[PDB]
C-alpha cells in the first residue's frame, strides 16, 4: 500500500499473510504451512532524467513454536537507478533474468516453478546479481525489453572457495552472467528467451558425487497468451551442470518443461491445469537417466477483491519410487493445499 | 396424459395425503417450525443442498454448460471450505451468479439429452418417483460427495430435507385440501417442476 | 496506527517498545529483558455483506547481542472473512478459544497468564487453527458469544507422527477441537466456559516422564466484574494431560486457578492484586500430588496516555524448593520487573 | 518517513537498503555484503512539559541464502520520557556514552569505528542502558550537553555469573557506568570527553586468553570542526581491560587514535580520507605490544539527493603479518567497497 | 494557649531570632541563594521531599483515604524510577493531580484521630516541637523508606531542607522582625499550619 | 600568424580535404549515420570519453584547480561503476555540473603554464598536429585507465572517435566548403580550441 508520497518520495509497504495447509501421505510436507510476507518498494525523483529506487522483501513462516530457529528469511533486497530510456541498473539479491520468461509458467495457485531452486545460478532469486534492464529496446522497437546482468562468486563457508557468505554446493556458484529478451508481438503474444553461464566451484564438483562440469549454463525458450480472460502459458529449458538432483548433486543434462492454462470467470474464480516436467541425463552412478519432477496440477484460486482471494490446489505426482527419488529425497506423494490469503 | 398406474398411484398418494400427513410428517413438521431456530433452519438446508454440489457439476458439464458448471464448484469450495462444510451460504455472499439454486443433476442431463420419463409411481412414505429423475439421480451416487454417504445418513439427509420442504410449505396447506381433484394438480406441479430442471 | 484507509481498504502497523528490566535471585529470570513487537492488522470491505482481513504481529527480543540467535519470532499470522453477522471465519496461527474466557485474569503488569503456555493444546497462540466466531448467537440472545474450532496433529520432526511443522512434546499435539462461551449478563458482570479436546501424540506419551494419556481435555469457567474503574475477574479451570509439568512432561490431572482486582484511578495509575496457582495430581515417579505455580503478584502501571505507560510488578512467588521444582525447571525465586513502554 | 501525525502523535518508518560489495584477498572479507535496515521511531507529546518516545531498529542481511540462520539483529531498542529543560531518560539496547565522542570519527563511506566492537561495554550498543541525557547543562551553560549512564550485568549463558540474556566473554559484561561531556567552543568547532568503567565478569578473567583485570574502563577526548563544508575530526582514547585482542581476549591497555577529513563538494560528492590505529599493550603469553588496527581509508560518497547515494571506500591496511593478527583473527589484507544505497 | 513552657520558649526564641538567624543560618541561606543554581536546589529539594512519599501514603491510608493514599504512590514510583532517584519531579509534570504537596505524616494522622499537641516546646537551633506533630512524625522512620537513613543521613535532609525553606524565606524575614510580638506569629503560624495539615491539605 | 611549415602543410592539408575525406572517411562517416542506431552511437562516444577522465582529473589537479578535478573523479566514478563500464552517462544526469566538457589532458597542463605549441603540422591522415598537445596528450597514455590499452585499443579509439565527429560535422560539409583559403580557417579553428582548453 503507498504509505508516503510526499514531494516525489513514495513508500510502499506490501504483503501477504497466507493461513495454508498441506495434506499428503509424506511427512515432510503435511500439515500447516502459514505464513507471511511483509516488504517495502521505495521509489525517489532525483531529476527528470533519473530516478533511484529500492525493494526489500521478507519472508516469515508462521507455522511453527515461538521457540522455533531459522523461521524467517530475506527474499528480495536491492536499490538501483532509472535512466529513462537508457534503462534501469540495480544491485543486491534479486531475480535472475532467466526467470524473466520462466516466470511466465509460475502462475499456480501454490504449487509449480519448482523446475528450479533458489541461489540457485539465477534462475530464480540470487545473492550478489546487478541488473541491467532496458524496456523498448532503447526507445526504438517498442515492446521488446532485454535485460543483462553480472553475479560474483558465492563460495564456500571457508577453505580456499570460501567467501564471506559462503554455503553448501547447493547454492554456492563461481562468476557468472546471463541474460534475456522478450516481445510483445500482437497484443497477448508475447515470445522470450533466456540465457546464462556461471562457473562452477571446486566444492561442486567433488563434494556431491553427482554433477561434474566446469561450467553451468541454460537455455530457456517460452511464449505465453494473456487475452479475454485466457491465459495459456509454455516454456522449455535446457540446463547442463544446472539443474539439481535433489540432495545428490546436479544433473549433467536436464530439460525442463511446463505448460500452464487458466481461464478467469466474471463471478471471479479461476481454474488452472498445468504440467510440469524435469528429466535429468547423464547421471554418474548409474542412474543414467532420472526423471527429478513430474507432476499433473489442478486447481483453483476464488478472488473476492483485489485484496482477499482464497485457493485449493492439487498437485498429481507421477514420481514413481526409484531408488533414486529414495537417495535423493525428492517427493514422490501428491499434496493438495488450502489457502486464504489477505495481502495489502 | 400418462398415469398407467393412475389406480395404483392414487391408492398411494390417498394414503400419502390423508394418512401419514395429517398423522405424522406434518406433526413432525409443526415441531420443526416451532421449536428448531431459523438459523438452524438455514444451515441444515444449506449444509444438505451443498453434498449435491458437486454433482450439481459434474451433470453441468455434461449438459455442456461448464460455465454453470464452475458456478457450482465455486459454490461447494466456497461453503465447504470457509462456510463451515456448507453451514454458512458464503459463496451467496460473494457473488450474485453464486447463488444457490435448484439441483441439476443426473435425471436433469438424461432429460436434456431428451431421454423420457418412466411412468409416473406415487409411492407410500416417498411421493413421488419416475424412472428416470428419481433414481436416475442416483446415478450421482457413484461419484464423490454423495457416495461417502452410508444409506443411513442418506435418509436423514432426505428426512431433513422433506421435514424442512413440508415446514415451510405449512402456510399454504390449502388448494391441495380446498381442490376438485388434489391427485392431477399434484402430478402436474410434479411434471412442471422436472421438466424445468431438464430445462 | 491507521497508516491507510483508501477505497475501503484500511491497514493498521501497530507495535511497542518495553525497555524492561527484571530483579530476581534466578539467574534464569534477572537481568535486561528489553523487547519489543510490531505488527500488522488489514481489513477489505468486499461486500455490505462480506468482508476480509488479516493480521500478524512479530516479537523480537532486544535484550542480547547482535550475533545471537532466535531473538525473533511470530506469536500471530492469519487471515479470515467476516459474514456480517452469521459470524467470521480464520486461519493460522491464533489464540486458543480456551482464551477467550482465560484472557479475563491475563491482565497483570508484567507476570500472570502462565498456568498455561503458548503452544500448549488450545490454551494460548497455536499452530493451525481454524476458528469460527459468532456474536450474539445468531441474532437469538443479544451479548451471547460462541465459538468452535480445530487444529491439525502438530507432530514430531521425524518419524511415523512427524508433520511440516515439528516440534518436541510440550508444543506438540494430535487433532483436536475446542469451544468457548461467554455471556455479559447485568452490568460488568460476565461469565465464561471452555471446553478443549485434542488427541495427544505418540511422542508425549513416550519421552517425557510425566503424563500418559489419549487426550489432553480442558475444562475452564470464569467471572469478571468491569465497571465503575473496578476490574475483578476470577477463572476456574481443570485439565486433563494438557498443563506441563515443567520440562518432566504433563500433569495427568491439574486444577488451575486465578484471581485479580484492580482499579484504574482518574490521575492515571491502575494498580493491580492477584493470586494465581496450579496444583497437579496423580503425577508419576513418586511425585504425587505437586504444586506447578503458586505466587501473589502486586503491582501497578501508570499510562501517561494511550501511547506511554510505566511498571512496576511484583511476583511474590510462593513455590517451595522440591525435589520436583529443581529437576521439573521451575523457577522459586521472586521476581520484580520494571518497564518503561512505547505504543503505536 | 513521517507516516502518521494525528493526536499529538508521530510515527516514522525509516531505513535503508544497501547493495554492497567487497573486493579483498581475505576470503572472510570478499565478496557479496548486501544489507538492509528497517526501523521505527515514535513521538508522543503527553503534556505541554511530558514527551515520550521510543524506536526500534533492525539489522538484516540480505547477502546469503534463504536456506541461512541468524541472518538479522536488533541493534536500537528502547523508551523514554523526554523532559526538556530537565533533560531526558531511556532504557533499552542503546549506544554506550563513549559513543557521544567516538561518534565523530564515524563518519567513513564504509569502514571506521573497528577500534572497539559492539557488546563491547559502553563504546558501542549494548544491553541494558539506562541513560539519563542533559542538554545546555540544566539550562544554564549554553552549549554544553552531558550524559549519565548505568548498565546492569550482563552475564554468561550458565553458571554463577549468569544473567537471562546470557553470551560469551567477548560480550559480557559486570555492572558499570560511564559518562559523556560535549562543548560546543565556537561555532563548528566543538570538544568532548566521555568516561566508562564496568565490572569484567569472572568468565572474561578465565577464559579468554588475554586480559585480566577487576574493572573495564576508558577514557576519550576529542575534536571536531564543521563548517563551510569541510570535515575535520579527531579522537583519542585509551582502555583498560575493554579493547577486544580480536579473538584471544581483551588488550590489558590500549591506545586507539582517528583522524578523518572530508569536503562536501557543490555537486553532491564528499571524499574521505582517514587514518584509524588501535595498539595493544602489555599482553601476555609473550605478544608485547601489538597491534590491533591500523590503516589509511580513502573514499568517496555521492548524493543523489537525500535519499539515495553511491560510494567507493579503500581500506589501505598496513597491519604486518604477525603471530598476533593471526591469532586473534584480526584481517591484515586491504579491501575496496561499492555500495548503492537507498533509503527512505 | 495552654503553653506551659511559654517563658522557656520565649527564651529560646529570642536566642533563635536574634543570633543564630542573623549570626549563621541566615548568612547560610543567603549563600546558597547566591551560590547554588536554581536546578540543584530543585534536585534536592525533589530528591529530600521523595524521600518522605512512601510514608505519606503510608499514613493517608491510616487516615481513611487511599486516593491520595496512592497519588502519593504515584509520586514515588515515578519519580524515583523515570526521576533520577527522585531528583526530577516527573510525577509532577506528568499530571496536574500528582504535583508535590507538603507532606501528612504520622503527626497529621494521630491530630486527625485528634489526640492532641501537648505543651509546645521551643527548642534552641530546632524551632519549633510538639510532642504530636514533630517527634509524632518520627514514627515514619520507623517503616522504609525513611528507616534507611543513618542518623547522618537525617540530619543532612533536615540541614538540607532546613537551608532551603531559610533561603525562600529570605524574601520575607524583612517582615516578621518589626511587628509585635515576633514569638506569638511564630506560635501562630506553627499551629495555623499544622492544623490545616489534619483533614485539608495544600502547599507548593 | 606563426606557421613556419604553411607550405609542407598547405599540401598535406589538401592531401586530407579532397582524397583522403571525398574518398574515404566521408563515405565511411555517411554509412555510420545511415546504419549505426543513435544509442549505439551515445554508447560508444561516452565509452571512450570515459577512458580519458581519470587523466582530465589528474590534469586538474595539477592545474592547480583541485575542485573540477573531483567533477572529472565523479563523473569516472558513477560512469564506470552505474552507467555500465562508461556506456551510460550517469553522472551526467545526475547533475548539471557533472555534464561531458572536453578533455584537459597534459597538453592542457603544459599551456596553462605558459609552454606554448611547436610550429603546426598538419599531418597526411591524422590532420592538426602540434607538439604540445596532440604530442603532449601522450604523456597520460602512461599511468593507469590510458596505460591498459594495446596500441591496437589506442587506434581503435581514435578511429570511433574520427568517426563519429566527421559523422557529426556532415551537415556542416558544405560551408568549410564554400570558403576561399580553408587550411586558415581550419588552422585558426584549431589554435582556438587549443589554447581555450589551457586558457
Ligand atoms: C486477589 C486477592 C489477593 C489474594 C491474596 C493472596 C492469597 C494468599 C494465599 C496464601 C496461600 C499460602 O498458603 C500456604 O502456602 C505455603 C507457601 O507455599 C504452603 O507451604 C509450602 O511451601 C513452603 C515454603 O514455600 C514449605 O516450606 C512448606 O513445607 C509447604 O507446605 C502452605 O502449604 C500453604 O498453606
Ligand atoms: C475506598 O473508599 C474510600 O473511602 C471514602 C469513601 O467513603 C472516600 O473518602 C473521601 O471523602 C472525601 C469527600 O469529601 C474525599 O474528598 C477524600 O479524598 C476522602 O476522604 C475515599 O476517597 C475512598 O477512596
Ligand atoms: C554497485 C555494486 C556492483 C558490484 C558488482 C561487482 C561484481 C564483480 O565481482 C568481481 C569478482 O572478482 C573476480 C576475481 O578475479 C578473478
Ligand atoms: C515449447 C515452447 C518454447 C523452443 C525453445 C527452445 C529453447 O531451448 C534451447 C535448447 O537448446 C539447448 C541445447
Ligand atoms: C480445479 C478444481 C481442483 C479441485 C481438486 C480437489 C482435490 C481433492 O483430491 C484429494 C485426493
Ligand atoms: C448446446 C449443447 C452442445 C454441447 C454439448 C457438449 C457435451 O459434452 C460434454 C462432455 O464433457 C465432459
Ligand atoms: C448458456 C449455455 C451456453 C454456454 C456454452 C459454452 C460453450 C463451451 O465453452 C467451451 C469451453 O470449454 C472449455
Ligand atoms: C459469461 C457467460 C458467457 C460464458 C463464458 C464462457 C464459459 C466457458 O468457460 C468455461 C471453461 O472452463 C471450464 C474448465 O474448467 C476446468
Ligand atoms: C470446571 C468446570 C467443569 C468441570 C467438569 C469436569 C469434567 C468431569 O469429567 C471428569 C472425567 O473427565 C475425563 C477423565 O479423563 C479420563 C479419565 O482420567
Ligand atoms: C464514586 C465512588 C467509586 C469508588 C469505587 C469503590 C472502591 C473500589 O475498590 C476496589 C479495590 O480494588 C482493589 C485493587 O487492588
Ligand atoms: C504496588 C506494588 C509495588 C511494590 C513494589 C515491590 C517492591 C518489593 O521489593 C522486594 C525486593
Ligand atoms: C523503566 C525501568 C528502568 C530499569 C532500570 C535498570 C536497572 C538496572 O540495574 C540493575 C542492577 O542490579 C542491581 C544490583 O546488583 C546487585
Ligand atoms: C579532504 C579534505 C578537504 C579540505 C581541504 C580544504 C579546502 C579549502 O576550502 C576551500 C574554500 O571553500 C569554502
Ligand atoms: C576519493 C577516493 C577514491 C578512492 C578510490 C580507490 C581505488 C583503489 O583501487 C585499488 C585497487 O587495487 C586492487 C589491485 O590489486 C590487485
Ligand atoms: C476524587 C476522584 C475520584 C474518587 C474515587 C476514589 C476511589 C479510591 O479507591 C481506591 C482503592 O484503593 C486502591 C488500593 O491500592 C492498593
Ligand atoms: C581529494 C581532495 C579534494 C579536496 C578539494 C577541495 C576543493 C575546495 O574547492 C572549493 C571550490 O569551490 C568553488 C565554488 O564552487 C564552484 C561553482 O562554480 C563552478 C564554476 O565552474
Ligand atoms: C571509482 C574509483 C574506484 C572504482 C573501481 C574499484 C575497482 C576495485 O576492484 C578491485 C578488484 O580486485 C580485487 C581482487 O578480487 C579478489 C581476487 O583475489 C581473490 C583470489
Amino acid at each position: 500500500a503507498e504509505i508516503y508520497n510526499k514531494d516525489g518520495n513514495k513508500l510502499d509497504l506490501y504483503g501477504k499473510i497466507d493461513g495454508l495447509h498441506y495434506f499428503s501421505d509424506d511427512k515432510s510436507v503435511d500439515g500447516d504451512q502459514t505464513y507471511m510476507r511483509v516488504g517495502v518498494k521505495g521509489e525517489t525523483q532525483i531529476n527528470d532524467q533519473l530516478t533511484g529506487y529500492g525493494q526489500w522483501e521478507y519472508n516469515v513462516q508462521a507455522n511453527n513454536t515461538e521457540s522455533s530457529s531459522d523461521q524467517a528469511w530475506t527474499r528480495l533486497a536491492f536499490a538501483g537507478l532509472k535512466f529513462g530510456d537508457a534503462g534501469s541498473f540495480d544491485y543486491g539479491r534479486n531475480y535472475g533474468v532467466v526467470y524473466d520468461v520462466t516466470s511466465w509458467t509460475d502462475v499456480l495457485p501454490e504449487f509449480g516453478g519448482d523446475t528450479y531452486g533458489s541461489d540457485n545460478f539465477l534462475q530464480s532469486r540470487a545473492n550478489g546479481v546487478a541488473t541491467y534492464r532496458n524496456s523498448d529496446f532503447f526507445g526504438l522497437v517498442d515492446g521488446l525489453n532485454f535485460a543483462l546482468q553480472y553475479q560474483g562468486k558465492n563460495g564456500s563457508v571457508s577453505g580456499e572457495g570460501a567467501t564471506n557468505n559462503g554455503r553448501g554446493w547447493s547454492k554456492q556458484n563461481g562468476d557468472g552472467f546471463g541474460t534475456s529478451l522478450t516481445y510483445d508481438i500482437w497484443d497477448g503474444i508475447s515470445a522470450g528467451f533466456a540465457y546464462s553461464h556461471s562457473k562452477r566451484t571446486d566444492e561442486q564438483n567433488s563434494v556431491p558425487a553427482l554433477g561434474r562440469g566446469d561450467n553451468a549454463e541454460t537455455y530457456t525458450g517460452g511464449l505465453k497468451y494473456d487475452a479475454n480472460n485466457i491465459y495459456l502459458a509454455s516454456r522449455y529449458t535446457q540446463t547442463y551442470n544446472a539443474t539439481r538432483a535433489g540432495s545428490l548433486g546436479f544433473a549433467n543434462k536436464a530439460q525442463n518443461f511446463e505448460v500452464v492454462a487458466q481461464y478467469q470467470f466474471d463471478f471471479g474464480l479461476r481454474p488452472s491445469v498445468a504440467y510440469l516436467q524435469s528429466k535429468g541425463k547423464d547421471l554418474e552412478r548409474g542412474y543414467g537417466d532420472q526423471d527429478i519432477l513430474k507432476y499433473v496440477d489442478v486447481g483453483a484460486t476464488y478472488y473476492f477483491n483485489k485484496n482477499m482471494s482464497t485457493y485449493v490446489d492439487y498437485k498429481i505426482n507421477l514420481l514413481d519410487d526409484n531408488s533414486f527419488t529414495r537417495n535423493a529425497g525428492i517427493s514422490t506423494d501428491d499434496v493438495v493445499a488450502l489457502g486464504l490469503v489477505y495481502q495489502f | 396424459r400418462s398415469d398407467p398406474l393412475e389406480g395404483f398411484n392414487r391408492t398411494m398418494f390417498n394414503f400419502n395425503f390423508n394418512v401419514v400427513d395429517p398423522y405424522v410428517l406434518r406433526p413432525v413438521a409443526v415441531a420443526w417450525r416451532d421449536y428448531v431456530p431459523q438459523p438452524a433452519r438455514n444451515g441444515l438446508s444449506n449444509f444438505t443442498s451443498n453434498l449435491e454440489e458437486p454433482a450439481v457439476m459434474v451433470n453441468y458439464f455434461l449438459q455442456g454448460d461448464p460455465y454453470k458448471g464452475m458456478v457450482h464448484f465455486t459454490r461447494f469450495f466456497l461453503n465447504t471450505i470457509l462456510g463451515m462444510g456448507g453451514l454458512i451460504d458464503v459463496a451467496g455472499m460473494a457473488n450474485p451468479q453464486l447463488q444457490r439454486v435448484e439441483p441439476h443433476r443426473f435425471g436433469s442431463t438424461l432429460g436434456h439429452y431428451g431421454v423420457g420419463y418412466g411412468p409416473y409411481v406415487q409411492l407410500p412414505f416417498y411421493g413421488s418417483f419416475t424412472l428416470r429423475d428419481e433414481g436416475g439421480d442416483m446415478a450421482d451416487g457413484l461419484y464423490p460427495v454423495l457416495s461417502w454417504l452410508t444409506w443411513p445418513m442418506s435418509i436423514g439427509k432426505w428426512a431433513v430435507e422433506g421435514i424442512e420442504t413440508r415446514a415451510q410449505l405449512l402456510d399454504s396447506d390449502g388448494l391441495l385440501r380446498q381442490s376438485s381433484d388434489p391427485y392431477i394438480l399434484m402430478r402436474e406441479a410434479y411434471f412442471q417442476r422436472h421438466d424445468f430442471i431438464a430445462n
